[PDB]
């Protein structure tokens, strides 16, 4: 297998710019990024390192997330000064993420369970 | 009470903090879905009867 | 013998053309008073600090 | 995710696998099972 | 634009005490007329065929 | 009630203030257009796999009911 | 065009130039869509016009 | 202030009123709403035959026929039920589209999902046990043919078989035991619903951008409760035309012949919306493997929320395969109603193992490829 | 906790295992529970019976003696179901005198006693229509007289009567509507007693002492299972005994002959648990009067949490008018058995008489007296 | 103690009691009902 993995990630590279040419180009209409579409709800990791980020960070994106919502409600996407100005690949979660993650994996090596749960309503 | 000791405001000349210190009565709303009718424009809607 | 496999098929015809436009009146009052309900979100402005 | 994204971000771990006697006790109810199968039917000549 | 009478408003509409009265007038008077139209249309179309086309015919 | 923090200003206006229904006229064609274009690919996707399977099993069928004449 | 045509052919149970003027109103309509207006009137007109002189 | 004082208040105005929903919502939001109001008809007109219907196999078809002519209004009650059963199965299989649409099984919403599937296998097996009361010719033969296949059990599969029958063969303790069933099983339905809507109140809906949408909630009795009545009326109007203009269109001619044990039809089938699991049944020559082949389905409808990666529009290569998967299960609806056939038999194969290679290898290895193409 | 992870489990742990009740509370705060098994005791029995029962004249009379000799266990299932209604009506009616006995529906508990009357009303009617469908004399003949005694509301009388019955008279229409309305009114009954268990939980129960019982309470699901357990075995106990030993004992020997409408049965006397209702009716010599008096009870039930001043002991006068109030009740339980006799007659009156006494003014007087005797 | 027992205490006064325009505007939905049981049943020209 190490024959042909030498060249498999070239291929995976090539695929993952195109995957994110087409999607940052369907997420720069609402005025998203790529690290907008992860949900505190949905992961545990993410609600762990959305605590850890400076509060400007959080105002932001949840500014992000309602001008998203308030355009997906009107039917309508941004105008084209806005729409030229959109960075859907400018990331300010990924690196506190993939700390979380490293962590929880160390954690699991020597029996230890991540130190949060997932969010609890009522 | 003062807004900055309540409302603790971010520092500079933001378009949310222009607004908070002199709003306009130039509103402009959405009209992709909803045309306005001219501002001031008084009677029982037509709603009602429809 | 079609009269006796169906022997209401007239009062049926009947009821369904005036159920069928009772209720395509209905649809379109209806959409009247949901597009009405929901106009002031429909038209809301909204300004933030964002520009991304 | 918990079922198979957990697996696949390398939080399944022999070290956080139940252990072998873990799986000895709970694979015990089986037999509890089968018994308690045996006690509502009756279908045996195993009395004699 | 178009806007309702304030005087058709303040008799009509005010309360729901005189509303709800005037609402089931207009709901018969609206049931009537829908029946009439389906009505005449049905036998217009279907003329000669009905039962009492036949009745009326050996008179 | 999960306080979000946020900064904005938000604008509303009565509806009764507005009109209710002439937009959609003048909106409907293009929602048409937009909404094909938006779904275009899977609906044709899927009228391609679904009417070529049924076309091909059909056409299958009626050579089989044809093999079986003297 | 084809379709529309042969619809209102086989609705109307009679051959005439009706059926090729509502075809074109209907294809010329499907191609004027979307633009500014003289067009969502002017596309049919063209259309129902080529049908007629075809006929 | 008075919904404070009384708590049936209080809980109606917590969940009905001031229930706060994503501004964005769109009319694919509205299955739930029409499936509760579909079963609630279910459950009125069924009520009101259950004053005509004798549970007799000397009397079922002939009180029948007679709710049809004597009964004043009772022509349009039976259509209406037998027609709000299809319309039932309409709204509820859209419903589940939607949600295996844009994932919305996942977390943490896996016990609504849960609660789902158990809610469709309870709606099937009362809708089956519904079309045996009328006792025409595909009421019993369907009930025969199906009832059958417990003997793929081996070893006690006959005796199952014949405790549920009441005897050795469809007669009358089968008819009068399938109306006590078919009477009780709808409120375990109604039951069941309760709890799966107080599932997912827990959290909420999701939208249709699949993104955190707590910064943008509105109430749901002002806005939703308009929007809802919308599509109610255009549910009305499909239903006053399948009941007046179209009454036996998605029906079978042959359920209006009485019962014969000993004539069977040239074709059985059953209503159009078990014909999908009827094709994969009929696609495997092998009783056993059939049944098995169901219980997979099944289970992997349950394993959803916790094999499944990948959502709506923006998890684009999976939102193009539910498409393939789409027409896949149109394409088992369209084999079911067709007669055995060597090309049927290795079309409805193909069908088979695509629908599964869909729901075990696509959802969860597609969406991890997708996950680590967004975000990796 | 495994049980703060899960809705489900939050819920039945929060209601059914660490609710906290009073420490104090007797064996006579046992027949909420008693009442609840004797409910799902009557709905699984019937369920049960309802596969082998025809809602049919000229069939139903059969079925029935089907059921009990040659159906497996069903001599069982029919002795239980008949006697089952006894044992509920036997509970209900301890649990609101336990109620009367205490001021139970007292602020701030008026929605619990509210709700527990609607139910009552609906057991009276749910027994009374499933009492009509064995089809005999007694069946036959209860429903006659009282479904016609709706033509005492002048004009629109014989309207609603001819309604009710489908036809002129008592016939296979009122016995086939009756099988559908009282299988359909006990899912009415639980979700009805499931809300009245919620309304109850809001607050809490009484105690015998009539104090407030905050600093002393305990869980319930450890202490009062299993004293709810030492009375469930207690009313299994006179269950089995009426169900083996003296199945018919309760009933009446006139219900084993067939319905025949031109004969009628020298005396017409209905089950025992609604005799005291019958005795009123019978009394008042109008029919019209009769009626109003029977509505009258009922509202003044329901107005007993607005109008009732006075509880247990430490309120002696009240106390001790209870068993004035008892005695009152069960002769005219004994009343409605007999002939109508002129002695019987005005002692009837005077017991309707005193009913309403203590009802409208012992309970409002004699308790503000109290009141004012005790902190005044 | 809500009911007479309020009546009992003094707390329920000339005040605290409705108007006779409070009364004259709940009394108007007697019409209400009327009107809308006449719509209902419709017993055209029955009255005597
Ligand atoms: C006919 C051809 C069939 C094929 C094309 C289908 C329609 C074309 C346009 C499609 C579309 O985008 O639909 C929405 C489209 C416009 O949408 P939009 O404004 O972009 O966005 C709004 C949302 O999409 C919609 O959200 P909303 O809730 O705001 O709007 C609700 C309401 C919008 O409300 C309306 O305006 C509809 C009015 C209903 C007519 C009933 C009249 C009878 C009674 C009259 C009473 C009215 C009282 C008002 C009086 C006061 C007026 C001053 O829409 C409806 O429910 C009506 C049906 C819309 C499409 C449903 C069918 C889709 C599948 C196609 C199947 C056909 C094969 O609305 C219409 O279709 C209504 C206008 C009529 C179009 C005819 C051609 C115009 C040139
Ligand atoms: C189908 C079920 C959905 C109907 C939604 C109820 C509603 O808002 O009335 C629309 C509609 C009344 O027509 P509309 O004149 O256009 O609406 C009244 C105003 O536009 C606006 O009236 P509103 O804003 O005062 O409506 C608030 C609504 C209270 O709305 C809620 O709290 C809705 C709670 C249930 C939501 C059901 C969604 C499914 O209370 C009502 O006035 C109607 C109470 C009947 C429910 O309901 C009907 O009576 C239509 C038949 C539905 C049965
Ligand atoms: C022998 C028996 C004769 C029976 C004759 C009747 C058969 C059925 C009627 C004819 C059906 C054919 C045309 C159907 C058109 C339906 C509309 C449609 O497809 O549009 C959806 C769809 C619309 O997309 P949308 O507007 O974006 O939703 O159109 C397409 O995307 C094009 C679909 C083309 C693919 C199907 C082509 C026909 C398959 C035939 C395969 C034959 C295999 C032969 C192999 C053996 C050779 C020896
Ligand atoms: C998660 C699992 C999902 C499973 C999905 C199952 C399928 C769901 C969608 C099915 C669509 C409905 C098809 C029903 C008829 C199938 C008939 C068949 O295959 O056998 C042919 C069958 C037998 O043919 P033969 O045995 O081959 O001769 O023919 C018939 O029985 C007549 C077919 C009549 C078709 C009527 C079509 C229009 C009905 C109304 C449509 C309403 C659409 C939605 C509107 C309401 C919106 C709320
Ligand atoms: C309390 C609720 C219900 C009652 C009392 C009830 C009762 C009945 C009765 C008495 C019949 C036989 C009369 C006839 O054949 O027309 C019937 C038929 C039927 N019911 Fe219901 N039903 C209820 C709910 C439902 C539900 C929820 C479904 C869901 C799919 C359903 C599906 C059917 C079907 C398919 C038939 C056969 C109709 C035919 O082909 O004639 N029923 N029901
Ligand atoms: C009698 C049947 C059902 C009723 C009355 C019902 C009711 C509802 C309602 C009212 C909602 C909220 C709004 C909506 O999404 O429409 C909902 C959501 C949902 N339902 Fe259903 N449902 C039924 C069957 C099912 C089935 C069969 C499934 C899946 C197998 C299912 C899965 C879901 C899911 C996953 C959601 C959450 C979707 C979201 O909020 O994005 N339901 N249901
Ligand atoms: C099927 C019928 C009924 C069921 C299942 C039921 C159930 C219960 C239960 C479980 C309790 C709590 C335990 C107890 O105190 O026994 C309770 C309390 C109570 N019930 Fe019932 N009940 C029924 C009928 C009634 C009726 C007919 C009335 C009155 C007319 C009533 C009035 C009350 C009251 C006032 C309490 C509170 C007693 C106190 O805390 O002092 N219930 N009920
Ligand atoms: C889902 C719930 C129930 C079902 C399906 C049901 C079913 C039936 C059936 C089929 C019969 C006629 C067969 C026979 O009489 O042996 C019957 C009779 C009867 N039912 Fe039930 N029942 C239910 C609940 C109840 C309840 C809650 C009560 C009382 C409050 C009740 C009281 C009676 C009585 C008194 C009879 C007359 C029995 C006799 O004298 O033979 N039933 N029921
Ligand atoms: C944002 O999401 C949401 C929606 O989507 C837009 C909704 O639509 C709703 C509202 C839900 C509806 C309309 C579905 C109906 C609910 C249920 C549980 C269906 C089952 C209930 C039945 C059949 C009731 C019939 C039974 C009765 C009355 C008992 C018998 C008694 C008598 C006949 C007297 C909610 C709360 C919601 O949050
Ligand atoms: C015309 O006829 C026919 C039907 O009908 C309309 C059919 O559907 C089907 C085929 C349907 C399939 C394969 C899907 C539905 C499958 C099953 C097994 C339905 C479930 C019902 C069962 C097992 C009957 C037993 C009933 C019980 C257990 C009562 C429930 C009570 C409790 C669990 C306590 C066929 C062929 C048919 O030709
Ligand atoms: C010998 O004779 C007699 C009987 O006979 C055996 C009796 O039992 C009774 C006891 C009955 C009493 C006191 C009245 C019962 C109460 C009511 C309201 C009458 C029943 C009403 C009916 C049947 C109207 C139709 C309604 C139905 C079926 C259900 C309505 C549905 C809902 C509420 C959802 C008496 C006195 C009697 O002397
Ligand atoms: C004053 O203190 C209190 C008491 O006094 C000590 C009580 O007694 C109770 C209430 C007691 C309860 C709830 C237990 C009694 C049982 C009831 C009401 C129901 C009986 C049900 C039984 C035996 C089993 C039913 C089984 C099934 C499968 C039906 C469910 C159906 C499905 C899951 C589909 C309460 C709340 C209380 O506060």
């Amino acid at each position: 297998t190490s024959l042909l993995k030498q060249v498999a990630l070239p291929v995976f590279n090539s695929l993952a710019t195109t995957y994110r040419s087409v999607v940052g180009a369907k997420l720069a209409k609402y005025g998203l990024r790529f690290d907008d579409l992860q949900d505190p709800l949905k992961d545990e990791d993410v609600a762990e390192a959305l605590r850890r980020l400076p509060p400007d960070v959080v105002v932001a994106r949840n500014c992000r997330l309602r001008r998203a919502l308030d355009l997906s409600c009107k039917h309508e996407a941004l105008p084209k000064d806005l729409l030229e100005k959109q960075t859907p690949e400018l990331s300010y979660l990924q690196d506190v993420l993939n700390e979380v993650r490293a962590e929880r994996r160390e954690r699991a090596q020597l029996g230890a369970p991540a130190p949060y749960t997932r969010i609890y309503y009522d | 009470s003062d807004a900055v000791e309540v409302f603790k405001p971010e520092t500079g000349l933001t378009p949310t903090n222009r607004l908070s210190m002199a709003p306009t009565p130039y509103i402009k709303y959405d009209e992709h879905n909803h045309k306005r009718f001219p501002p001031g424009t008084e009677g029982r809607p037509f709603a009602y009867f429809v | 013998l079609a009269w006796a496999s169906y022997p209401y098929q007239d009062e049926m015809r009947v009821m369904g053309i005036k159920a069928c436009l009772m209720i395509s009146i209905l649809i379109g009052f209806a959409a009247y008073s949901k597009r009405l309900r929901w106009a002031p979100i429909k038209s809301q402005r909204i300004v933030m600090d964002v520009v991304n | 995710p918990i079922g198979v994204w957990s697996v696949f971000q390398g939080y399944v771990t022999p070290a956080r696998l139940p252990s072998i006697q873990t799986l000895t006790r709970v694979g015990a109810w089986g037999g509890v099972v089968v018994v308690g199968g045996l006690y509502m039917v009756q279908p045996w000549d195993w009395l004699a | 634009v178009m806007r309702l009478s304030e005087a058709l408003y303040q008799t009509f509409f005010k309360r729901s005490t005189v509303y709800i009265p005037m609402l089931l007038v207009g709901a018969y008077f609206s049931n009537e007329a829908i029946d009439y139209a389906v009505d005449k249309m049905w036998t217009t179309r279907n003329k000669g065929k009905l039962f009492s086309d036949i009745i009326a015919e050996r008179t | 009630r999960q306080n979000i923090p946020l900064r904005e200003i938000l604008y509303q206006l009565s509806p009764y203030q507005q009109d209710v229904i002439r937009q959609t006229f003048t909106n409907a064609p293009k929602t048409f257009l937009r909404f094909f274009k938006e779904k275009g690919v899977g609906l044709a996707t899927f009228g391609v796999l679904f009417f070529g399977i049924k076309g091909y099993t059909e056409h299958e069928m009626h050579q089989e009911r044809l093999a079986e004449r003297y | 065009f084809s379709f529309t045509d042969a619809t209102v052919e086989n609705m109307r149970g009679k051959h005439d130039m009706t059926s090729g003027m509502v075809a074109g109103a209907v294809t010329g309509f499907l191609f004027g869509m979307g633009r500014p207006m003289p067009q969502p009137v002017a596309w049919p007109l063209a259309f129902a016009g080529a049908a007629v002189a075809a006929d | 202030r008075m919904h404070n004082k009384i708590q049936l208040l209080s809980v109606l105005n917590t969940h009905l009123v001031a229930y706060p929903t994503p501004m964005n919502l769109n009319y694919s939001w509205n299955g739930g709403s029409l499936a509760g109001m579909m079963l609630a008809s279910q459950m009125l007109t069924g009520i009101l035959l259950a004053m005509h219907y004798v549970g007799h196999v000397d009397y079922a078809f002939a009180s029948v026929q007679h709710l049809m002519t004597d009964v004043p209004s009772g022509m349009i009650l039976r259509y209406a039920h037998a027609n709000g059963a299809s319309l039932f199965f309409i709204v509820v299989y859209l419903h589940v589209l939607r949600g295996m649409y844009y994932g919305s099984g996942a977390q943490p919403r896996e016990i609504v999902w849960i609660s789902g599937v158990v809610i469709l296998l309870v709606m099937i097996i009362t809708a089956f046990i519904g079309y045996v009361l009328p006792w025409g010719q595909m009421s019993f033969w369907g009930a025969t043919v199906i009832t059958s296949l417990a003997t793929a059990i081996p070893v006690v599969g006959k005796h199952i078989m014949y405790w549920l029958w009441g005897g050795f063969s469809v007669d009358n303790p089968t008819l009068n035991r399938f109306y006590s069933f078919h009477y009780t099983l709808p409120f375990i339905l109604a039951g069941l619903s309760v709890f799966h809507i107080a599932a997912l109140h827990q959290y909420g809906s999701t939208n249709p951008l699949g993104v955190n949408s707590q910064s943008s909630l509105i109430s749901f009795g002002s806005y939703f409760g308009a929007k809802d009545l919308v599509g109610a009326l255009f549910l009305a109007l499909v239903f006053s035309i399948l009941v007046f203009f179209y009454p036996d269109l998605l029906g079978h001619p042959d359920n209006l012949i009485p019962a014969n044990p000993y004539s069977t039809p040239q074709h059985i089938v059953p209503e159009w919306y078990f014909l999908w699991v009827y094709a994969i049944l009929r696609s495997i020559p092998n009783k056993a493997m059939g049944v098995l082949a169901i219980g997979l389905v099944f289970a992997s409808l349950f394993a959803m929320p916790f094999i499944g990666l990948g959502g709506g529009k923006f998890r684009i290569i999976t939102e193009w395969l539910y498409w393939t998967f789409l027409a896949d299960v149109l394409l088992l609806t369209w084999l079911g109603g067709n007669e055995i056939t060597p090309i049927t038999s290795f079309v409805g194969q193909c069908c088979t193992a695509y629908l599964f290679f869909y729901l075990l290898v696509c959802q969860p290895l597609v969406g991890y490829l997708e996950t680590q193409f967004a975000h990796g």
